[PDB]
């Protein structure tokens, strides 16, 4: 409890604290930190061709979304508090991901003892309560104090809200909700392309959830397949 | 302003003739610092700003030196597509204050 709240505040003032320096806008001009698709530039480009009569998409520098200018229209004068939010966010997110997922782990592991479908001599393979504790708090541990993300937050680049998106739908589909889950993959296609090759994995993980076989002459397992596909397309 | 002209008519006979031919001749060197005239009212310099192969600014120089009368100019400018512009970066400034164009 108490380490996760020192991680964060910890990783809000190295934030806070790189901001001020004299070494924002160096960062925020990197090649390895932005991108024609993440630039804070581009974003203020746009919204100044907005207010000249201009169509943003007539030109060949701004490449974003229409959620992005409608966010960033509203919220320009807060910049630098959003992708500190952001951030912590995705934290929060994985951590509590990473112990629902232990939980599970642990009892599918137990499970399987007393079915005494492992070797004789496996030990020092099984997993124990005592090394699982503190998994999660590394785990945002790794995320908040990595180099690469706060030069990302400090660039104020678009990336931070990408990986929100993704660290949600980790999130929602792990604790069991579908809709949700089908939500933020979709939010996520939305803003790049790439993402949408993750709807597989959800889904197996859902039916193993429900402990649905997969085979080809279910029923079950047709109908929920079904359902979670229609229910992505249509968001 | 006002000034004076000395006119040959070459299509006039006392001027030129199949016996003689024109050759004008004119007596002229920089004068003096002092009776020099003034420079003119409108005058403008170009240059880039920076250093590198990334980044840089175009930067225009405009001077009025009448000594009591605004005019207003119109200026028009292009630029290849390589170098692309960002428009939220356009300044105009006179004497350290910010100047708002009319037309744009
Ligand atoms: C909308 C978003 C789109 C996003 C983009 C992604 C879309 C692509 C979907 C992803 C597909 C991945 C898998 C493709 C290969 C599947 C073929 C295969 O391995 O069959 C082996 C197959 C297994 O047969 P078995 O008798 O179960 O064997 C058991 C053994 O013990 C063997 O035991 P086992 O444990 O090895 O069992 C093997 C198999 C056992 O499981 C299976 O047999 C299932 C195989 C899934 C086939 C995928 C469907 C066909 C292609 C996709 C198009 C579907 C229709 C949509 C198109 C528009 C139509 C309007 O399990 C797997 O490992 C398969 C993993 C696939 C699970 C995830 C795929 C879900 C598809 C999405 C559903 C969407 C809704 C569909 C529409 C619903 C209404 C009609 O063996 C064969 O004989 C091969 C078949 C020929
Ligand atoms: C392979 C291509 C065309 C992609 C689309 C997949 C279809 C081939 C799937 C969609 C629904 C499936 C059917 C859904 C339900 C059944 C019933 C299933 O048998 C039972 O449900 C019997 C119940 C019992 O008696 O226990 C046999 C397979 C079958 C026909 C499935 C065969 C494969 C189907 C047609
Ligand atoms: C409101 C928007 C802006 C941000 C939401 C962030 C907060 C409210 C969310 C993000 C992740 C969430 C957690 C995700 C998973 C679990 C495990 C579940 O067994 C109890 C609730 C709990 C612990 C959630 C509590 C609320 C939570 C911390
Ligand atoms: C604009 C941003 C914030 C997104 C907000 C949430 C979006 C994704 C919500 C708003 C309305 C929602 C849709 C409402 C109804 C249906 C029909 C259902 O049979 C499948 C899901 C589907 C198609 C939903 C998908 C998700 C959806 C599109
Ligand atoms: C030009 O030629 C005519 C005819 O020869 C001559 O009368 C005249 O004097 C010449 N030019 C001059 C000096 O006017």
């Amino acid at each position: 409890a108490a380490p996760l709240v020192l991680v964060l505040v910890v990783a809000v003032t190295v934030r806070a604290a790189l901001f001020r320096s004299s070494l924002a806008e160096f960062i925020s001009e990197r090649v390895e930190v932005v991108s024609p698709l993440s630039s804070w530039k581009r974003v203020v480009e746009g919204l100044s061709l907005l207010d000249l009569g201009v169509s943003p998409y007539s030109g060949a520098v701004f490449h974003e979304t229409p959620l992005i200018i409608y966010l960033f229209h509203f919220l320009i004068d807060y910049a630098e508090l959003v992708f500190m939010i952001t951030d912590a966010l995705t934290a929060i997110a994985l951590y509590f991901a990473i112990q629902d997922f232990n939980k599970v782990v642990f009892k599918k592991q137990k499970l399987l003892l007393e079915l005494d479908q492992y070797a004789p001599d496996v030990a020092e393979l099984i997993r124990t309560p005592m090394e699982m504790r503190y998994i999660p708090l590394k785990v945002a541990l790794f995320y908040l104090l990595n180099p690469y993300t706060i030069l990302s937050c400090v660039a104020k680049s678009t990336c931070a809200i990408n990986n929100t998106l993704i660290a949600f739908f980790i999130l929602t589909t792990i604790k069991g909700s579908a809709f949700l889950s089908a939500i933020f993959l979709a939010l996520a296609t939305y803003q790049s392309l790439y993402p949408l090759t993750l709807f597989v994995p959800g889904l197996l993980y859902l039916l193993q959830r429900q402990y649905i076989p997969v085979k080809m002459k279910s029923k079950a397992f047709w109908i929920f397949s079904w359902e979670y596909a229609m229910m992505y397309v249509g968001s | 302003t006002r000034k004076t002209y000395a006119i040959y008519d070459l299509l006039d006979t006392a001027m030129i003739n199949n016996s003689r031919n024109l050759n004008i001749q004119l007596k002229w060197k920089r004068p003096p610092e002092n009776e020099a005239p003034p420079v003119p009212f409108l005058h403008a310099q170009r240059y880039v700003s920076g250093y590198g192969l990334q980044k840089g600014e175009l930067s225009t120089l405009l001077y009025n030196t009448h000594p009591y009368r605004a005019f207003p100019v119109l200026l028009l400018d292009t630029v290849p597509w390589y170098l692309r512009l960002y428009v939220h970066t356009l300044t105009i400034t006179s004497k350290g204050k910010e100047n708002k164009p009319s037309y744009i």
